[PDB]
């Protein structure tokens, strides 16, 4: 009938759905190095998702892993292990 | 008097396009002036959907075919009113085009109100201006929205006072009470200039044709 | 004494009804013109509503088959260095030239999308277009 | 009409009314075109079209308004709130 | 053989352009107020950029410049609003002057 | 109204001639200062407020500037900005804005 009329399709220009840094990666309570990347260096508090930039599922995984490691003796509770203070910062917190 | 009126006022009402307004524009001219660009899909108004061709990347596209038909009707109405010597008042609160619209009104011999529409200009006209004042016979809205994205109160007041309203309605406007809506882009300078030129040309053609017909009748 | 009930009917209907009733002795100047050339819709006030349930606006997004080619081009080569000139009605971007070449190559009878993409890129290089890949 | 004085209120109301005239279609110039059941706020009005000579069997206010409109024959029952303005 | 609205829309440069994000367009300064340059770039709206500190005098009415668009219109919905608030202007970055 | 002011001016001319005759001065070279002096002499008022004192001035000075009717017999107003309700003020603003646009395109003594 008419070829210039718009066609029914999806959005070919759709930008990729942003993926959390941990998407597709296995959060384990033994990976204390990864877990310490989401705990405050000074108080040991677990950062919120507004700081970690994690999806809900990965935030819950991180929290459960941190608690399990802390109670199983893999991770300090009140502070970040000093061995990991110099790891790639991935948290949107600026104390100074 | 009877024959004069019969052949002057009622003669043009027997022709589909007595003033030949269709030649004043084409869908290509409207496109070149960008009459087809609306606001984002979020600003869309529920009553402007019938005139929206679609949504190009969340940007509404106004159906220029419907715009052409509506613009034909609006220009024909405006030409007939100017021919009948009615008062045509151009309303627009777009400060970017206030000066232009005032100049167009002055040039075409009609009136303009591009300033803060004080309450009662139309509903309280007899008290404000005088008991014998003559209200506009047609109101042409170059921007049916005020400066806070609400419909111009003149639209409601004109509907109240039974003054027909031509009006350029964007995708975020409310054409319900505008007698002759012209779906189009009221924010681009090109589109506003095209609308001003079209209405000016139609009104001038109507007035000059009125003079010519009067001369033809009175010379015989 | 024109009725000031802008929510009840249209100006035409109210004027006509009052003239019929005899309230208005003379038809207003615009009545004959309106009756001769009425608008496509009678301007009756309607209160707007917000759609609530499964109802959605009937506006359909304007897509074309070449939009896929344009998206692939922008994802592979980026915007480019030739800035758009939207004032010229006949302006053609590098993406549009790629789209035309892809379309004619498809008309030639090639179906493979990646082969069409690479062939079009090479053809544009031959024509003298600096298709700079973003990655 | 609102006024500190009753006569000023009357004048205001009756002068404002003439600028807000409805036009009512009357069937054969004596009644309504069909039965009308409506609810305005909490007032229900059930009006029945009636033959010639039936009279106005309506709330007294409806009788007054119908005599003004030009309706001679109609039945009307007002249920719910009898608020005069509604 | 008269081009229809469908044909015009399909072949228009704006339609040929995809999303207006990070697209280099050619604007034209049509109005200047202090260091604010109002630039029209073929969209429905204009972009109000700031006179670059370098070559500032070179930016005058009618000058044709290069912009990197970020959004044809600046609109967004806010808590409780029924319709998008729009600032009636595009978003773009002024990359310099076209010569 | 204009006819009223014209009649007032005729009355003032006749009365000025009469006052000149009364004071014996030349009607031709009788000025407004002379009229004021003659009236002050003939109708001595000690009222402190000068405006409350007797005055025989030109109707132009006496009556306030009355705005003329702003439309013709056909009903059409004269000024295209009439319906603003402030046609003169907005005409002045429009002219100033036009001058400013032209200027932008091209390029202890008073208060
Ligand atoms: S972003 Fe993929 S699981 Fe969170
Ligand atoms: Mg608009």
């Amino acid at each position: 009938s008419n070829e210039d009329l718009p066609i029914s399709m999806e959005n070919p220009y759709k930008e990729p759905l942003k993926k959390c840094i941990l998407c597709g990666k296995h959060v384990d309570y033994k990976n204390v190095q990864l877990l310490s990347q989401f705990v405050s260096p000074f108080t040991g508090c677990i950062y919120g998702r507004h700081i970690t930039g994690l999806c809900g599922k990965k935030q819950k995984e991180i929290t459960k892993a941190i608690k399990r490691a802390q109670i199983m003796g893999f991770m300090p509770v009140t502070y970040k292990d000093p061995a990991y203070l110099k790891d790639p910062k991935v948290c949107n917190i600026r104390y100074r | 008097s009877t024959d004069f009126n019969d052949k002057i006022l009622n003669e043009p009402l027997k022709h589909s396009d007595f003033f030949n307004v269709k030649e004043l524009f084409s869908v290509r001219s409207l496109f070149d002036a960008r009459v087809h660009l609306g606001h984002k899909a979020g600003c869309r108004h529920r009553f402007m959907e019938p005139y929206i061709f679609g949504s190009r990347l969340d940007h509404d596209i106004i159906d220029l075919e419907q715009t052409a038909t509506h613009l034909q009707l609006a220009l024909n109405f405006t030409a007939h009113m100017a021919y009948r010597k009615g008062i045509i008042l151009f309303i627009s609160r777009n400060r970017q085009f206030s000066y232009l619209i005032e100049n167009m009104a002055r040039d075409c011999g009609e009136y303009a109100h591009t300033r803060y529409f004080r309450g009662g200009m139309l509903t309280n006209a007899r008290l404000l201006f005088g008991p014998t004042v003559r209200l506009p016979d047609l109101i042409i809205f170059l921007h049916t929205l005020n400066n806070i994205f609400e419909p111009h109160v003149a639209v409601r007041d004109a509907a109240k006072m039974n003054i027909p309203t031509v009006g350029i309605v964007d995708t975020n406007c409310n054409p319900c009470l505008i007698t002759y809506p012209v779906p189009g882009n009221d924010d681009s300078p090109l589109a506003v200039h095209l609308y001003c030129r079209l209405f000016q040309t139609a009104i001038t053609r109507a007035k000059e044709k009125r003079q010519q017909v009067e001369a033809l009748y009175r010379l015989q | 004494a024109g009725s000031r009930l802008e929510t009840v009917g249209s100006i035409f209907s109210r004027t006509r009804d009052l003239v019929r009733a005899g309230v208005l002795k003379e038809k207003p100047l615009w009545f004959d013109v309106y009756d001769a050339f009425p608008p496509l819709r009678e301007p009756v006030f309607q209160r707007p509503r917000v759609r609530y349930g499964k109802a959605k606006a009937p506006i359909q997004d304007i897509w074309y088959h070449e939009d896929r080619i344009r998206a692939k081009f922008y994802s592979v080569y980026g915007s480019g260095q030739r800035a758009f000139d939207l004032f010229n009605p006949n302006f053609k971007s590098t993406c549009q030239r790629f789209v035309e070449k892809y379309t004619e190559l498809q008309k030639l009878g090639e179906t493979d999308e990646e082969k069409l993409f690479v062939e079009t890129g090479k053809a544009l290089l031959a024509e003298g277009v600096i298709l700079r890949r973003v990655g | 009409g609102k006024a500190t004085d009753r006569m000023d209120a009357f004048r205001k109301a009756k002068n404002r009314a003439v600028h807000h005239l409805h036009y009512i279609e009357r069937y054969e110039d004596h009644t309504i075109f069909h039965d009308i059941s409506l609810r305005f706020k909490r007032t229900h009005i059930k009006m029945k079209k009636q033959p010639k000579g039936y009279g106005l069997r309506c709330h007294r206010a409806i009788i007054t308004i119908c005599r003004l409109i030009g309706i001679k024959d109609m039945y009307a029952k007002v249920s719910g709130s009898i608020n005069m303005l509604s | 053989n008269v081009e229809s609205f469908a044909s015009m829309l399909r072949h228009s440069p704006l339609t040929q352009m995809g999303p207006a994000k990070d697209k280099l367009v050619i604007g034209r300064i049509f109005h200047i107020v202090e260091n604010d340059l109002y630039i029209d770039f073929g969209g429905k709206f204009h972009c109000v950029c700031r006179r670059p500190e370098v070559d500032g005098e070179k930016y005058q009415k009618g000058t044709r410049v290069r912009l990197r668009l970020l959004d044809l219109e600046l609109t967004s919905r806010f808590l409780g609003a029924t319709t998008d608030t729009t600032v009636l202007e595009a978003n773009a970055v002024l990359l310099g002057i076209q010569e | 109204t204009e006819d009223f002011i014209k009649k007032q001016i005729e009355e003032f001319n006749i009365g000025k001639r009469h006052l000149a005759n009364m004071m014996g001065e030349d009607p031709e070279t009788f000025t407004q200062e002379d009229i004021d002096r003659a009236i002050a002499y003939l109708f001595p008022s000690g009222l402190f407020e000068k405006r409350a004192r007797p005055v025989m001035k030109h109707p132009e000075q006496i009556f306030p500037r009355q705005r003329a009717i702003q439309w013709g017999e056909d009903g059409r107003p004269f000024h295209y900005l009439f319906y603003t309700g402030k046609q003169s003020y907005y005409s002045l603003m429009h002219d100033v804005y036009g001058m400013l646009l032209n200027l932008e395109k091209h390029q202890i003594g008073s208060r």
